């Protein structure tokens, strides 16, 4: 075994054909299935692995009401194999209210975050072992990305904030080797903002597409370098911006370096990726709720921040139907790098009362340079029915 | 009411082509199948075909394949049919009607194909004569 | 492909008395069955399906029988209105969705 | 390891013996358990696995009811080792609402169908990672196998339909080589209508045995070539008819070119295969529905339209009993390769009432050159006990 | 690998050691676990295998009533890691309702029988595929051992019998290799009855002790030849007697040669084995019900048919617990075979009228040249309380 390199070509992409879903919610009316949120893909160099973090409960139990909370001493973080559901036979593979993961090319590594809202804890395991550990800095909430981590020649990145959602916050670039932290910078350039980053190999560095609480609606980017650890920001370009809430399209605006200040705090987790000046992006379809879910290409919408000529639009969830968090994962083939992304799918309170708990299903995506139809994969559960 | 409405009565020439069409009066194409019927003077009732108005798969009786094609529009929420290499004998009424019948299943195909309402009857005659 | 036999051709009785048509399938067509009537210069009108049940603008005079591969309609107490040409229809499965030949009724008045 | 190249000849089959049954609808009525239709088995060199449509849902479970329809977002392709029944722990491989798969020696290919019935989409999903993908031509219902492929040196085949179930249809045969597309052939020679074939390796070519929904009540023949691409097509010569429905013994007839024109309207998938002059083939034992299931021998049944002459006659399923869909699959002995089929055993709406949903077991034999008995082997669940 | 050939010195027993436990029918009262019968243990040259006949269903479950009987068309060979109890993801190796395994060294070989009662059928499947099969040649019940095989240099053999229970019967020795019956040998000698052997290796031959449903309530031996095929029968010379029904100690008595004439008429599947000229030897506590189980050596009780000299008795499941079929393995160690045991423990109908089921556990022991205490291990259930 080698370590990972990503020294391949970017694909040729024309749009994304369906790949896998879990059916989680409609199988848990009959069977044991556990409580989840905040879903994501990464995968070893045999096969993709679904991950989630546990609410410590099955749905059918009486331990299933009020799991709406974000952070308790119960969730760890669960791993399967992609498109095994969560049964009662899943590995639970750290103590974690927060996480992210990847694979070096060699081994796993799991970054896992627990303990009080003001002097929480993260724990680095590798290789099944716990390595390394550190405590945060700001008292007040450290986080990370819910999404894959990304490796290049054994040196693993990993981008972790602490502080205020309504305001500035310290943010924190780790680099890590067989589970031991060698290196930290602290964020630079003009995003104001980073929160829950989807990031890709881009050899010979890594890029990040974030969410910004505060005020942009247009997202902040960070440009990472693996070589002299230095760090860049700025923000997406396109006309069409990709968080939520947001102004409709006849009215947006977005700036290259700044937030935009329209419709700017709160957020969603999501992502972008460059192809030459274009830009592929997913987004929710309603601009002010997690409705439905489309994708879409912005011609210059890398570098022309006036652009607003969009092609290749798929739905992936139709409006009436309820979406969630949104990221990448980087697929290598036999001559170049694919991209592929996963959307939550989420049910139950606080929106839909019919129930006491709150939990996810997912679907997933991947990057074709063939051709496809239509179509929408929506949870397909039916809350009226099934157990309370 | 939903009630089906046909386009009126024609003459044409043998060898020719005739389009008839038919629309819903509430705007209401769910995907209950659209079929044609017709009736030759002093004679029995007999099926040509139909389509599902969203799905759009079509069907054609087999005396009449290569001859007819049915499509359909939910903007002027109407099917539209099509008959092809016209002769005397084509003289007949043709009427639209909607199926019970509203999916079609690859395996065990169709379910429910009885014609719950007709509309008002297209008089279409082949001939040379003014 | 499935061919409807139905008698018989002519029926032609009294007002006040019942009346009964028959309809037969070269194979058994389980219960897919309908009968329609049509009134002249009309076009056709739905009386029963499934064999079994009667269509909204038909009232408990009206009764349909049978099964398998023979099928029955009956009219009770024949009236003015009655005077009209009925036929059967199969709907098994696949096509083509052939129709019977069809029975004339006409009323046997002074 | 090689790729696989069948070249061993053909077992001297005797008969059938028992190899395999799953008891799926008993387990159901006390354990968790997959809703199904349209199952297959395929076997890579160490051993067989079974494949099957889930319907998105466990059996005793609410949204088991108006599990009759073919195809809706939620159907994935379920994968198991032969005798494991499908339960909470079965892999999801990918979205589909009709597929096919094969093993070329190194990798699994799995071909997966699904979207809008008149915007299809076709994705190929190999050593894990989707590689291509292909769009609907005809818009109508762009559909495959429900069976395994067949693999030579490498290049795959599967033979795909678009267009009309009772008139003409159009018909492709793909080449395909560590997923990626590399050819396609239209159908050329006298078969009017092509549909669910089953196909097995008959160095150096492939040999298909399909349905015919339009006109035939005698089967379709396809021969694929690996080396030029090129393809011929004809009818099963035999006195005795293998498609359901069908005229009886006494009265049916056949062509070598040509459909017989008699009951040829709808059909079931089912297969045969050449032993010299002589045929193999399975048929329900009923002429009219889908009850019990033989297999015989008919003499020069494959090259004389005239014999009715058959021999070695076992009943699988006696008459009383439902049956389903059948195909066949091929393994390699350590001197030659032999053939194996298996038969669907189908159960619930819309013929048994006493229950709301549909689903299916299975039975699986083998051919022998030994000797064999007698038996029946029916499904074996009591609708009138268990779960509505 | 290498095949078997077991030519390693017998170790020095002083008794036996407890091992392994299952705990089936009380995780059946909240579980979803398999109804079986006739267990057995193997082990390949790594770990041990549980074996079973299934009934097709669960416990808790309409199926489950009337499983009294033997034979049905739904039983199939269950397959586990031992330790492991049957839960729904067990793995069905082949349709039977009567069988035996054994590992070469290289692959499992299975040898399953199924079919009508008067024209049955035998598959031999090896490396999970099927090689061979033979029909019943008395058309009376083809039965086998319902434990495990014996393979010396590659060469297995297995103990089949056809014909009656209350008189003269066909019993033949076939010798197979990979899966092919490669030959085959008529019972000879002076045993006048067998059924349900327990075999062992004694290189460079193999030993069975048997069952006499007929005149013994002595047991039968047959040797068997690997080299030349020849086939030799007597039975045990003890005073003490292995068979139930049998008399009390105090009037019991053995022949060498000929079946002792007292008690005949049925029996139940047990063990022996040689010791120079002691024997070690299992029965029930009780003479006639399957009622507690004990183990004791007898002194010259091989080759003296008046000893009644019995030392080294232990306990396994007291006279109050109920009882079933016994069987040998053999395990290879470091310098030595050591010899094993299992116990059958049946509950429910026909002696047990609180339930609607039949089913069993089982519990296991092994040789051992230390020290070793007391206890009863029996099976544990309420079936007062559980599901009827
Ligand atoms: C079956 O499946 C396939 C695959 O999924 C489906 O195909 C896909 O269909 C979608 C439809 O949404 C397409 O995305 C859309 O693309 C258009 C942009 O492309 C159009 O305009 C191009 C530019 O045209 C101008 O300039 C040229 C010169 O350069 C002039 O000639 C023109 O006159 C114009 O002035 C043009 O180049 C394109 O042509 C090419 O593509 C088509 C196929 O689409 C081919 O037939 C052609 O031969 C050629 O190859 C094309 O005409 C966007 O406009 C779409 O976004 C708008 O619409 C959305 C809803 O559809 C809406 O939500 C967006 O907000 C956006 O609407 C806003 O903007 C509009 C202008 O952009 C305004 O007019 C509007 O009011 C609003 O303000 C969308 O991105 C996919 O590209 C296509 N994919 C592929 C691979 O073909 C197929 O539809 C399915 N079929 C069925 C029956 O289901
Ligand atoms: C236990 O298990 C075993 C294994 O499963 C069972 O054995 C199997 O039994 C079935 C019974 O169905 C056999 O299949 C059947 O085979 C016959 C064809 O074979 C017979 O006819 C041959 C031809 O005979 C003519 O020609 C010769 C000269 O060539 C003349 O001498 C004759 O007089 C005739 O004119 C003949 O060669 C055969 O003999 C050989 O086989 C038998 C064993 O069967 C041996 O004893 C012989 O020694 C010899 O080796 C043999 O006599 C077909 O006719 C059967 O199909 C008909 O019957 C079906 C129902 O059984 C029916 O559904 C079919 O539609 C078909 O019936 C139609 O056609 C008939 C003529 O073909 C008409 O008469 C009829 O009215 C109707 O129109 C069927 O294919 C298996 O071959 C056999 N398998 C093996 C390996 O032996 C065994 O039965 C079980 N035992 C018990 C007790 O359960
Ligand atoms: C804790 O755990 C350990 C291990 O499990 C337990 O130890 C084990 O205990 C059992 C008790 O059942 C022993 O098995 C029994 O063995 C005796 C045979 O052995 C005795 O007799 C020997 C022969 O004696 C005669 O000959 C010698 C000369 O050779 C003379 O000196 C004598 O006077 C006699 O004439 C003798 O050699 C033995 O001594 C050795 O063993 C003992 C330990 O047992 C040591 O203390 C000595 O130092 C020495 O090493 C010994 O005295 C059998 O008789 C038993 O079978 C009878 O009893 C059964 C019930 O117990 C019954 O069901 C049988 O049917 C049978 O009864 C019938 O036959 C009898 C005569 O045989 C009749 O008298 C009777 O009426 C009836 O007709 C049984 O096989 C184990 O050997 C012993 N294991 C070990 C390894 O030590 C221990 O008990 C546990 N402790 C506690 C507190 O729980
Ligand atoms: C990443 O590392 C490569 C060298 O390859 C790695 O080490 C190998 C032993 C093996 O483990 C591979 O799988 C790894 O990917 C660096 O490339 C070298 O760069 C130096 C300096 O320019 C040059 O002297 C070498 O010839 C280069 N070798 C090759 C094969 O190109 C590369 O620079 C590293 N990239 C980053 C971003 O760190
Ligand atoms: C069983 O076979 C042995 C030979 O060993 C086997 O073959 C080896 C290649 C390897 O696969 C081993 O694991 C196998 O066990 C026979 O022993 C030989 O006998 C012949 C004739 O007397 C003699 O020429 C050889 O030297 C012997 N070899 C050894 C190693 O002793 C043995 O006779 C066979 N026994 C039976 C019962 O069949
Ligand atoms: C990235 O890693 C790959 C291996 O995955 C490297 O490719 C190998 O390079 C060596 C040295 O030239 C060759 O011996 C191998 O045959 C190559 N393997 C393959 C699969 O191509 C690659 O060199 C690395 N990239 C960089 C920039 O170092
Ligand atoms: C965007 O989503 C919102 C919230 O899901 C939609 O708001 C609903 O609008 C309808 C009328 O159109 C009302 O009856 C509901 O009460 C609204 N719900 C809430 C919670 O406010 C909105 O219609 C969507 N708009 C678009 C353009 O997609
Ligand atoms: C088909 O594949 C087999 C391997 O499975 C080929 O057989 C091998 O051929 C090579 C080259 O002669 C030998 O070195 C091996 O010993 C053979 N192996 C076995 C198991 O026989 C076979 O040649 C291939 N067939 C064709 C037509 O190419
Ligand atoms: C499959 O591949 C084998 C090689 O593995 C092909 O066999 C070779 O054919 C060429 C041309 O005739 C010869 O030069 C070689 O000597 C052959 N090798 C062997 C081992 O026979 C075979 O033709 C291929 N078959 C198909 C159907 O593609
Ligand atoms: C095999 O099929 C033929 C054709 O349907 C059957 O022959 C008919 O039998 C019925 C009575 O059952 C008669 O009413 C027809 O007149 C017959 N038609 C012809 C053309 O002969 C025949 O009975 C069937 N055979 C069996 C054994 O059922
Ligand atoms: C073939 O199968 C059909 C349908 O399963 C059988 O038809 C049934 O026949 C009995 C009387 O024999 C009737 O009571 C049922 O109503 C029929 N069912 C249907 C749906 O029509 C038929 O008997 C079978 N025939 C043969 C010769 O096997
Ligand atoms: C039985 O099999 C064993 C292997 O399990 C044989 O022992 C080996 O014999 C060869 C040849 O002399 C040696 O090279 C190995 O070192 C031996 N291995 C071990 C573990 O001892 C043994 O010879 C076989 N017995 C017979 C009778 O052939
Ligand atoms: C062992 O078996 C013998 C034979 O059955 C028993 O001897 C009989 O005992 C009964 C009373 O229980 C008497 O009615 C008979 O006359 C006896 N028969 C003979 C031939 O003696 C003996 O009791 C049994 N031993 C034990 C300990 O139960
Ligand atoms: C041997 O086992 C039998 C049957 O399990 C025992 O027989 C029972 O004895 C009691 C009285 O002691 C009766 O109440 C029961 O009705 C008997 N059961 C049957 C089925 O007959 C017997 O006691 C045991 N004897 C010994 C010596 O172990
Ligand atoms: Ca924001
Ligand atoms: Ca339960
Ligand atoms: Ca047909
Ligand atoms: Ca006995």
């Amino acid at each position: 075994a080698e370590y990972r390199n990503w020294s391949k070509p970017q694909c040729d992409i024309t749009g994304f054909a369906p790949f896998s879903k879990d059916n989680s919610i409609r199988l848990s009316a009959g069977g044991d299935i556990w409580v989840t949120r905040e879903p994501y893909v990464s995968c070893d160099p045999d096969k993709c692995y679904q991950f989630a973090l546990g609410q410590g409960t099955t749905l059918n139990n009486v331990h299933s009401n009020n799991t709406v909370r974000d952070r308790t001493p119960y969730r760890t973080l669960l791993m399967n194999e992609l498109g095994v559901p969560f049964h009662l036979g899943t590995k639970q593979v750290c103590i974690a209210w927060s996480s992210s993961s990847c694979h070096d090319g060699k081994a796993w590594l799991h970054v896992c975050i627990t303990g009080d809202d003001k002097n929480a804890t993260a724990s680095f395991i590798y290789n099944g072992r716990l390595v390394d550990s550190v405590v945060s800095w700001s008292k007040e909430i450290l986080r990370t990305q819910e999404s894959e981590c990304v490796c290049i020649n054994g040196t693993c990145t990993v981008v972790m904030t602490d502080g205020s959602a309504s305001g500035k916050a310290d943010t924190k670039i780790l680099f890590i080797e067989e589970g031991k932290i060698v290196h930290t910078s602290t964020l630079s350039g003009s995003a104001q903002h980073v929160e829950e980053c989807s990031c890709y190999p881009r050899y010979p560095g890594v890029r990040c597409v974030c969410r910004d609480n505060w005020k942009g609606s247009n997202r902040p980017i960070v440009d990472i370098n693996i070589k002299d650890h230095s760090i860049v920001s700025s923000y997406v370009c396109s006309g069409l911006v990709g968080d939520t809430p947001r102004k409709n399209d006849s009215s947006s605006s977005s700036h290259c370096l700044d937030p935009n200040n329209e419709e700017g705090g709160h957020g969603v987790k999501g992502w972008a990726f460059d192809d030459g000046n274009d830009v592929w992006m997913g987004r929710t379809i309603n601009e002010t709720s997690r409705l439905g879910y489309e994708t879409f290409k912005v011609i210059e919408g890398w570098s022309n921040p006036k652009s607003k000529l969009q092609i290749n639009r798929q739905v992936i969830v139709d409006r009436g139907n309820r979406s969630g968090y949104s990221g990448i994962f980087s697929v290598e083939g036999k001559s170049c790098i694919n991209r592929c992304f996963y959307v939550e799918l989420i049910r139950g309170r606080k929106e839909e009362t019919e129930v006491l708990w709150t939990s996810n299903s997912i679907v997933v995506f991947c990057g074709t340079s063939g051709t496809y139809g239509t179509g929408s994969w929506p949870d397909g559960a039916d809350l009226n029915l099934m157990p309370i | 009411q939903v009630h089906l409405v046909q386009s009126g009565a024609e003459v044409k020439e043998p060898g020719s082509s005739v389009t008839v069409s038919c629309k819903a009066s509430g705007g209401s194409f769910n995907n209950q199948a659209i079929s044609w019927v017709r009736q030759a003077p002093g004679q029995g009732l007999e099926w040509m075909g139909g389509i599902f108005p969203i799905s759009g798969t079509p069907t054609s009786a087999q005396r009449f394949q290569g001859r007819v094609t049915f499509t359909a529009d939910e903007s002027t929420t109407t099917v539209y049919m099509d008959l092809s290499s016209l002769r005397s004998d084509d003289t007949a009424v043709y009427y639209c009607a909607r199926a019970g019948s509203d999916y079609f299943n690859r395996d065990l195909g169709w379910e429910n194909y009885y014609f719950a309402s007709w509309g008002q009857g297209t008089l279409v005659t082949v001939s040379s004569a003014s | 492909e499935i061919v409807m036999t139905q008698s018989p051709a002519t029926l032609s009785l009294s007002s006040g008395e019942r009346a009964t048509l028959s309809c037969r399938a070269s194979r058994s067509v389980s219960s897919n069955l309908a009968w329609y009537q049509q009134k002249p210069g009309q076009a056709p009108r739905l009386l029963i399906y499934d064999a079994s049940t009667r269509a909204t603008g038909f009232s408990a005079r009206f009764a349909g029988s049978g099964s398998g591969t023979e099928f029955t309609l009956t009219i009770s107490s024949l009236q003015s209105e009655d005077s009209a040409i009925y036929y059967c229809q199969q709907y098994n499965n696949w096509p083509p969705w052939t129709f019977g030949q069809g029975t004339k009724v006409e009323i046997k008045r002074t």
